[PDB]
RNA sequence: CCUCUGGCAUGUUGGAACAAUGUAGGUAAGGGAAGUCGGCAAGCCGGAUCCGUAACUUCGGGAUAAGGAUUGGCUCUAAGGGCUGGGUCGGUCGCGGCCGGCGCCUAGCAGCCGACUUAGAACUGGUGCGGACCAGGGGAAUCCGACUGUUUAAUUAAAACA
RNA sequence: UACCUGGUUGAUCCUGCCAGUAGCAUAUGCUUGUCUCAAAGAUUAAGCCAUGCAUGUCUAAGUACGCACGGCCGGUACAGUGAAACUGCGAAUGGCUCAUUAAAUCAGUUAUGGUUCCUUUGGUCGCCACUUGGAUAACUGUGGUAAUUCUAGAGCUAAUACAUGCCGACGGGCGCUGACCCCCUUCGCGGGGGGGAUGCGUGCAUUUAUCAGUGGUGACUCUAGAUAACCUCGGGCCGAUCGCACGCCCCCCGUGGCGGCGACGACCAUUCGAACGUCUGCCCUAUCAACUUUCGAUGGUAGUCGCCGUGCCUACCAUGGUGACCACGGGUGACGGGGAAUCAGGGUUCGAUUCCGGAGAGGGAGCCUGAGAAACGGCUACCACAUCCAAGGAAGGCAGCAGGCGCGCA
RNA sequence: AUAUUAAAGUUGCUGCAGUUAAAAAGCUCGUAGUUGGAUCUUGGGAGCGGGCGUCCCCGCCGCCUCUCGGCGGGGCCCGAAGCGUUUACUUUGAAAAAAUUAGAGUGUUCAAAGCAGGCCCGAGCCGCCUGGAUACCGCAGCUAGGAAUAAUGGAAUAGGACC
RNA sequence: AGAAGACGGUCGAACUUGACUAUCUAGAGGAAGUAAAAGUCGUAACAAGGUUUCCGUAGGUGAACCUGCGGAAGGAUCAUU
């Protein structure tokens, strides 16, 4: 078939090898998943020794972990932004390991408003007036206020992230192998890496 | 080899099975099991070659399949069930009970034992574990995943397992001044107290063992297997005591038995 | 810049370069809390690894690569491959009929972590076998010597 | 080949027909030089990029040898350049200067400009794409004269002369 | 036994060969009373194959309403044989042959801390459940085709086949959340201590991220644990399962509990392995001296695929990699080895051939199932041979065992 | 008949030739290759054992370490470590499929084979006594001893130790 | 739940068409070699072989050969005052 195996290529010295037998079902490959953005479409695959490889062909959501604040809500994978293997895979919106995607900030927003009791994503007075006041409004006092006072300079979120939230899309690096596992579970770009990819993205745009 | 192998040529069979050239092209091939194929006494051989209890392959079958044979306390109707080292085979309708403990050649001597003694066995620990929720394990030499050991056993200690209940009932630690049988290579079925162990990091650990009768040797830890604290062991031993006469000494002892004794 | 000379971001794995909200500037003095390990067999992890800032997944100190099985020496012969060196192991092969030997030289392509600086050529270099990590390369360099002849 | 500037009235006439013969163009089923003194005539080939290139040889050539593939439209990607900018802190003098001290991008980074090419990729069309124009048919051998050159204005361009 | 004789000369001593001498296989000639063993289509043609046989299988314990037998008993399904057919497993072993294949296979050596593993053994296995849904095979009955181990339509009918799916379980236990409530102190904000309804989770496995460093090793990014979530969604998983033999006892009468096997599964260890890797080793050849490389050559970075580790493949970079220590190319009357023949000591030649390992089923290629094949006594194509056809179509592979043809000294 | 080995020291490592029998480049340089002079701890010392002393034999003078572990101060010397400067070399050990070979035992009637056999016993024993050895297994890889031979190092525009 | 089907991808037999390479062969004519043999021409060589032979290199000749130049002793002089 479409075989992974050294037998078919030249030696370190450079001379030709010879085929001492025919191909072997294990000296095997398969055609690539190259899973896209879209509403879920997965295929399972019988592999060696029984077992199953759950090949994503389309995908939409993913379980991305904001590391620094520790929340890891499920979210949309809105779009692919950058992929340092090959540009065309950005253009296609093909999802791979170490793809830089975008994800909606909304569950991280919801979480941060919950946790630190602060607004995230600046606005005039539309989100702040009805919902955040209701999230606040301390009928207990004493205990909960002391807690969220203890959530101190500690809230002080990164600048680059804060901008992304107020826009609404977070750059997130995929850690899973979508074609193999099926999922697209990754993590949010933060600080040094984020700054690096943002620059690489700026350079790409020209 | 398109998959696995389901046969075993005679001649290609293990040497210590005593299997002769003309009889058949094949040997049984022990079933998959606790012991390694090339470390076994396939129940059939143990009977119709070494107890003469059956004549044929068919006769062993018929002995086995009245549920007469009882390999480390259970019952097994496979004729090719690999019995091996420190096991039992209780045969019941006779009250024989054996053990399979190596000879100083290295052949598993048909070693009769008492019905008390035939309760416990002995086992080498292969690997201590820690599985889920912190619950530790052992694994014996003969594939008994024990769970919850005395937090002290670690690898190469030997244990006295019950059998019928299962579970560990006290043990021996691998150290100098402990009786060591070897279960592999040149010095198979020799026994002496230890003396000295030598850790080679990455390579494997050479171990010296001094026989009762002044003689000494070495081995690689794997084959080694302790059987008690110092001179006194924790089991029966076949006559010979795992002591390894020189070929000259053996010939003399054979010569002295002849003519005089009768 | 400097370290990130590549298209994707290079980081050591196994550390999370982020958790921070306290006084005394942004991050610590060492800044990135470096990952490293010791390789064993009494091979001393170098200062250039632990003090050093570089990254390399195939470095047997500062990355995913166990050392296992055969350990040898060679002598550094070509340094041109990036992160790697060819080394010449030489030996005396016995013919029996003629009760003599012959020289024979196998030359192994070998991974050379950037922890090692000042590796001239002609430099005897211990290598420890590992899992393969290139078509041809399995052996990482573990300790280096140089002193056979020219200078410290 | 088509166009503007400028220039003309189709080259000493017009009209109506659309026969044969012609002159100048084209096209032809099946065969493919059977035609003929003789492939004469016409046809094939043709650009570019990428491969690939024999005998022979004066070693320079032969050579665009031969023989192959690709070519459009559309939407993208990558690769190739210039200019200018830090002397920031302190002092003092009139955003600018002068002095002293740091800095000293000495891996450079930042902003502002501007031709044009080359490679790669997607999609797309009734496989069409060097769409007209332009633009080698090759091969094996023999004879002659080395070659480039010259020659009978008006029947001989050659192997003749040089 | 570390053995030499004949032959150049008119004769001599030599170099030197030829010729004899002794083994060992293959053939062949002549010949052959007895007996124990015993090779045998390798060499030529991995040439072609008439016929037949060479892989099937049922226990007490997976589904029996064939009506094919019979029970002993009726009527409470079932009782005992049981072809049939569905179900499961096996068909990857064995057997053959040596075409290929020259650092390849192969041997010793190690690694898998870079993976898969049917089984075997041992661990794990907290409102349809007094047990649910519909489907089909045999059996029945109409057929169609010239012809095949072709099959369609109609009737039914079971399952451990295929599906669906609950009681358990403690409004209770532990994480977060916390309507709130209570005690102390304080001028009071505040500070400290407690308790606490209502919510969400209320994990073995999966995928990702963070934290901490029970048991381990030359050796962790190991095991184990904690937090955050995710479900590789019906085609993640066990979650929670059918069958057989005895037949027992309830502070109690119609119920509720009970031992002994079978079979089944997700995970972990074991075993049988497999697979890739490490080191060192192979015959002739220079009338093979340079080879490899944008069609992967050697490295790097990030992926892709794969059971996993690697140019395995893709992108982007770097310009490496092998060579007189013989690369690279060519040949082999070349499968590797264990081993065999000779032999004083060295050696030389052989090794198709009963063990081990490889490779192949005319040739090439592709795949289905399956734990395991790139299977050939499995398919799908093509090429080469060839077989019936009612000429539309249909079928085929002895390098299994016999046997045939051919080739051939064999 | 032919293949092949010994004969063939007519392929030569052991082990041949090269004045004239076949045979040494016309000559010199010359890189790979191969081959390379001498040189560093020794006599002695002290005992057990053999033929007051002499001549032959046998354990000792692996050093340092105590920076490390222990079989409010310590000893005692073992695990670790400056591992043997870094190899070759040699010896021991460990690992090595079986069959074949070599080779123990054993009257297959003998033998080539085979792996068995043998007894007590009137059988009353209702059996018993034994085998199914060892050797070899290039090279490479692994272990510990030895340190002559041969390489290979270190202190020379200076460096070893020292509350 | 899902059959036939088609877009593209992929592995890729197979056939055509070159191309290079190994083995095998037909060939007028040419030109060698060996062998038979009861030929023909001469006599080069071995004796100072009747011109020492021989080597290298040139040219020539029916043929062996001859001649030129520089070598050789394997010479017909180890020696010449
Ligand atoms: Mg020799
Ligand atoms: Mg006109
Ligand atoms: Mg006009
Ligand atoms: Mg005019
Ligand atoms: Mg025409
Ligand atoms: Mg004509
Ligand atoms: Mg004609
Ligand atoms: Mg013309
Ligand atoms: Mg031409
Ligand atoms: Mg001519
Ligand atoms: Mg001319
Ligand atoms: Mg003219
Ligand atoms: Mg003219
Ligand atoms: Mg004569
Ligand atoms: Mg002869
Ligand atoms: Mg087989
Ligand atoms: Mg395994
Ligand atoms: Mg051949
Ligand atoms: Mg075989
Ligand atoms: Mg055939
Ligand atoms: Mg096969
Ligand atoms: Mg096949
Ligand atoms: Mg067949
Ligand atoms: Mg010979
Ligand atoms: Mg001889
Ligand atoms: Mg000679
Ligand atoms: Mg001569
Ligand atoms: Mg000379
Ligand atoms: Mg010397
Ligand atoms: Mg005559
Ligand atoms: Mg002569």
């Amino acid at each position: 078939g479409i075989s992974r195996d050294n037998w078919h290529k030249r030696r370190k010295t450079g001379g030709k090898r010879k085929p001492y037998h025919k191909k072997r079902k294990y000296e095997l490959g398969r055609p690539a998943a190259n899973t896209k953005i879209g509403p879920r479409r997965i295929h399972t695959v019988r592999v060696r020794g029984g077992n199953k490889k759950y090949r994503a062909l389309r995908l939409d959501v993913g379980n991305f972990s904001w590391g620094s604040e520790c929340c890891t809500r499920k979210t949309r994978i809105i779009d692919v932004v950058y992929n340092a293997s090959n540009n065309e895979l950005v253009r296609t919106k093909t999802l791979v390991k170490n793809c830089i995607v975008l994800i909606d900030s909304t569950p991280y927003r919801q979480w941060y408003e919950s946790h630190y009791a602060l607004p995230l994503g600046r606005k005039k007075g539309a989100k702040l007036t009805p919902e955040e006041e209701e999230i606040l409004n301390k009928k207990r006092s004493k205990k909960i206020q002391k807690k969220y006072d203890e959530r101190k300079k500690n809230a002080k979120i990164s600048s680059l992230l804060e901008e992304q939230f107020q826009q609404g899309k977070l750059l997130a690096c995929i850690a899973s192998r979508p074609g193999q596992c099926g999922r697209a579970d990754g993590y949010v770009l933060e600080g040094k890496e984020l700054e690096f990819y943002l620059r690489k993205i700026k350079a790409r745009k020209g | 080899a398109r998959g696995p192998k389901k046969h075993l040529k005679r001649v290609a069979a293990p040497k210590h099975w005593m299997l002769d050239k003309l009889t058949g092209v094949f040997a049984p091939r022990p079933s998959t099991g606790p012991h390694k194929l090339r470390e076994c006494l396939p129940l059939i051989i143990f009977l119709r070659n070494k107890l003469k209890y059956a004549l044929t392959g068919d006769e062993v079958k018929k002995i086995c399949m009245q549920r007469f044979i009882k390999i480390d306390g259970k019952v097994r109707a496979d004729i090719t069930y690999p019995a091996g080292f420190m096991d039992v085979i209780s045969i019941d309708k006779t009250g024989e009970n054996f053990r399979l403990i190596y000879d100083t050649k290295g052949r598993f001597a048909v070693h009769r034992i008492t019905p008390e003694e035939a309760k416990y066995k002995l086992c080498k620990v292969r690997k201590i574990f820690v599985g889920t929720k912190g619950i530790p394990h052992l694994v014996t030499h003969d594939a008994r995943t024990i769970r919850y050991p005395d937090p002290l056993i670690k690898m190469n200690d030997t244990i006295q397992i019950d059998l019928e209940t299962g579970k560990i009932t006290d043990f021996i630690k691998f150290d100098t001044g402990n009786l060591c049988m070897v279960t592999g290579g040149a010095n198979l079925g020799r026994i002496g107290v230890i003396t000295n162990r030598e850790r080679h990091p990455g390579s494997f650990d050479v171990v010296h063992v001094k026989d009762a009768n002044g003689n000494s040797f070495a081995t690689r830890l794997s084959n080694i297997f302790v059987i008690g604290k110092g001179n006194k062991p924790w089991i029966s031993l076949p006559r010979g005591k795992g002591i390894r006469l020189t070929i000259a000494e053996e010939r003399d002892k054979r010569l002295a038995a002849k003519q005089s004794s009768g | 810049a400097d370290i990130q000379t590549e298209r994707a971001y290079q980081k050591q794995p196994t550390i999370f370069q982020n958790k921070k909200r306290v006084l005394l500037g942004e991050t610590g003095k060492e800044k990135l809390p470096r990952y490293y390990k010791n390789i064993g067999l009494g091979f001393k992890t170098p200062k250039e690894a632990i003090e050093g800032t570089y990254i390399d997944k195939k470095c047997p100190f500062t990355g995913n690569v166990s050392i296992r099985g055969r350990i040898l020496s060679g002598v550094v012969t070509k340094m041109k491959m990036q992160r790697t060196i060819v080394i010449r192991r030489d030996y005396l092969h016995y013919i029996r009929k003629y009760n003599r030997f012959e020289k024979r030289h196998k030359n192994m392509s070998v991974h050379l972590s950037p922890c090692f600086r000042d590796v001239q050529i002609g430099d005897i270099v211990t290598v420890g076998e590992c899992r393969p990590l290139s078509k041809t390369v399995r052996f990482n360099v573990l300790k280096v010597t140089k002193a056979a002849g020219t200078k410290k």
